[PDB]
């Protein structure tokens, strides 16, 4: 929480770890954990945090490393969309 | 606890009158707490130890000499009468260790094979307690499913004993072995009726795919 | 202990009185509107619980243990 570049780094590792977990989730029970309020609210806090710091630094970062973070944001928005699709594939 | 008294049904009460719904939740929320807390204390002891206790007991149910094998199997029978309060976890743990199919194979090969006439009467009580544990499993919804997911009817029906036409000098020993099978097969028919309450109150997202038959 | 007992009973009397006025008002409005998380469930749960509590409080007072009227 002390440096933007470090918070961007560890939040990127966390979302790539969640990208591994989305390729190991099989059962209805696991889809019920990944759609839990606590996981979903962490993912949305992590996206909001990264998206805030990214737009704080979109004026100092270079035009490849900006795209590297814009390609990450579209993954994080998809990861939250999977935590939500696995939530509403529960009503059917 | 001992049984509650039966709740007499005044069948003639068909007309209009309004008020005495709203007091009927109240006092059940006491006796259902008071029987609830003791059973929840037992459940909140088992559900901390489970993975080690049911593992030791299901090992002992096949690792013990004759007399204490029966004691371990009857301990398992008594625990499955309570496993509903854990959430059918001991039953699910037994399938997650192959214990149900291994006990079916331990049953058919040793008591329902061609040598059934020669079974030792001490180990005929090991058969009766193994069958009483299958009867205790079929007394549950998920238990009927788990017995069919191990082909129970087909795996008894393939066994030599059932092809046998009995004759008088041993007929009682044939009834002693056929009766628990017919109890188990009748028990598998029972749960297959609870499909009729599908009031679509969507608003509370809750996927556990418990297999409604 | 007798102060604290008086102060419980005086606060229970006040809550039953306020609940009796609200049950009168809501019993009008639940006729009038029916002829032309849900936080509603919190009022219904506190309305059962604060009846059940007053009933258990009065049974634990009256059902050797000297009835507090004796003491």
């Amino acid at each position: 929480k002390e440096e933007d570049e470090s918070l961007i780094y560890i939040t990127s590792v966390y979302f790539y770890l969640v990208e591994s977990l989305i390729n190991t989730i099989q059962t209805a029970t696991e889809r019920r954990l990944f759609s839990s309020k606590q996981i979903l609210q962490s993912l949305e806090n992590r996206e909001s945090t990264f998206k805030s710091i990214f737009n704080r630094q979109r004026s100092s970062l270079n035009q490849e490393t900006i795209k590297k973070l814009e390609q990450l944001l579209i993954k994080f928005e998809k990861i939250i969309s999977i935590s939500k699709s696995f939530k509403d594939f529960r009503g059917y | 606890t001992t049984p509650t008294t039966p709740s007499l049904s005044p069948l003639s009460t068909s007309i209009n009158n309004v008020v005495e719904m709203n007091n009927k939740s109240k006092n059940k929320n006491n006796q259902d707490k008071e029987q609830g807390y003791g059973n929840l204390n037992i459940g909140l002891i088992i559900s901390k130890i489970e993975d080690k206790f049911i593992r030791i007991l299901s090992s002992d149910c096949n690792s013990f000499s004759r007399g204490w094998r029966i004691t371990a199997i009857s301990c398992m029978q008594s625990i499955l009468s309570i496993d509903n309060l854990c959430g059918h976890r001991s039953l699910m743990f037994l399938q997650n260790k192959g214990f149900i199919i291994n006990m079916i194979n331990d049953t058919c090969s040793k008591y329902l094979s061609d040598n059934w006439e020669n079974i030792d009467p001490k180990d005929l009580h090991v058969y009766k307690s193994q069958m009483s544990l299958l009867l205790k499993i079929s007394q549950q919804m998920d238990g009927v499913h788990l017995l069919m997911n191990n082909n129970v009817i087909g795996s008894f029906v393939k066994s030599p004993f059932l092809n046998y036409i009995p004759t008088d000098k041993i007929f009682g020993k044939f009834i002693e072995i056929l009766l628990p099978i017919l109890q188990l097969f009748a028990s598998l028919c029972c749960y297959c009726n609870n499909t009729s309450k599908n009031n679509g109150n969507i608003n509370n997202n809750n996927n556990v795919g418990g297999t409604v038959l | 202990s007798l102060k604290f007992s008086k102060s419980i009973l005086s606060t229970i009397y006040l809550s039953i009185v306020l609940k009796r006025s609200n049950k009168i008002n809501n019993n009008n409005q639940n006729n009038d509107n029916n002829n032309e998380i849900n936080d509603n469930n919190i009022e219904n749960y506190e309305n059962e619980y604060s009846n059940n509590l007053v009933e258990q409080f009065l049974t634990t007072f009256f059902i050797d243990y000297n009835n507090l009227f004796i003491v």
